[PDB]
């Protein structure tokens, strides 16, 4: 009986993966794509900024008395080129390592989950049917206490085997469904951890490049008196 | 030929 | 004579500020605007990403056996909200503190530099003219050795005073022009240093938020065997 | 009233 409760729970996990998880995953992939289209816009415009800033650098470089401000501006653009390319690194961790691999799994998963649920439903119904029918055969013999005929005991053995088989099937089927769910969330968490490690390397790079060059830049226009 | 799980080898 | 060389150098500095520096600065302001329009695109799309990621979080949260993966995904979105808002901080250091103040100075500088150069040109020509004319008056007396009349010596004193006045005027005018140039590059370098300090605080924030949460995230789907 | 330098107070 708790068997039937478990059977419905199992059906519900497959339905939850197919109608909630995978569509939400489709949406997450679409946001990721938008995000990367945006991030490309910002990389590009960062370019035009830092070229316009090297232009001002070239002008100072050619003057009397502001040459080292020319150097400062060159270095600010350079620091940004180094920071940017630690960002373009995090960016491809995003495309090849996250968006592509999610798209690849979710594509195959439609067929895979429709087939698994269906195979499970068929097997569970076929074991249920065979059990009910053994039980009916027995109820027939038994209708027309501590006494069993040879054939009654054979039916008893068979019902006991099929009932054990059915309960194990439903028990394992439930564990397997919960494991299918956890795998899909684990993979998602893993792909996010990998982009994260690259965000950490990008932010660490920026801190140390700036920590290096900023105090010299702040000194360039200080009172020398 | 039954259908292969796209998540077969994912650790939990 | 080296006076005339210095006079032309001075004219050239004002021409360089008005025809090279300020137009390049106009262009830099336009790139900065584009850059900030882009950066707004990326902040927005980062939003849609991290909402789609909280959605996946909510799903794990409601399951049997993947709840703590729900927590992990919540924390990844949260870390991103904290990183983003240290970025929105660097962003307004960019708008109110850099783009606005550059636009404000370059607006008034057109009139200011046209007027300064012009005032200088007029004063320098008026001192030159007066000197030449004193000198001609003297050459007249002197035409029709170690002998000077009272009036010849008075002209000599006056020429010497005007010539000293002219040379100081050109000498100071050159120093002042080079100082006008250096001020405009200094201000530019200062506004960039201020945005930089905020980039440093944004990258430092990201490093430490990730340093904190990443190892727990990497543990969430490890073999417990 | 002569024209005020937008950069008058910038340190060098």
């Amino acid at each position: 009986s708790r068997s039937e409760e478990m059977h419905r729970l199992t059906e519900n996990v497959y339905k939850t993966i197919m109608e909630q998880f995978n569509p939400s995953l489709r949406n997450f992939i679409a946001m990721g794509k938008n995000y990367e289209k945006a991030l490309a816009g910002v990389t590009y415009a960062a370019k035009g900024y830092f070229d316009a800033l090297v232009k001002m650098g070239e002008l100072a470089s050619e003057s009397q008395g502001s040459k080292e401000l020319g150097d400062v501006l060159f270095q600010m653009a350079e620091v940004h080129r180094q920071i940017q390319n630690q960002l373009e690194e995090m960016l491809k961790s995003f495309h090849n390592e996250l968006l592509t691999q999610l798209e690849q799994k979710v594509e195959l998963d439609s067929r895979y989950l429709s087939a698994a649920l269906k195979k499970y439903q068929t097997e569970q119904r076929s074991k249920g049917d065979a059990l009910d029918k053994c039980q009916a055969e027995l109820k027939k013999l038994r209708k027309k206490p501590q006494k069993y005929s040879d054939k009654e005991l054979q039916y008893i053995d068979a019902i006991s085997n099929k009932q054990g088989e059915l309960e194990n099937y439903v028990s394992d089927g439930y564990k397997t469904a919960l494991t299918e769910e956890r795998r899909r969330f684990c993979f998602l968490v893993e792909k996010q951890c990998a982009v994260a490690k690259n965000s950490a390397a990008y932010h660490s790079k920026g801190k140390e490049l700036l920590a290096q060059k900023l105090p010299l830049w702040q000194q360039a226009c200080a009172d020398p008196s | 030929g039954t259908v292969q799980n796209p998540y077969a080898d994912v650790k939990t």
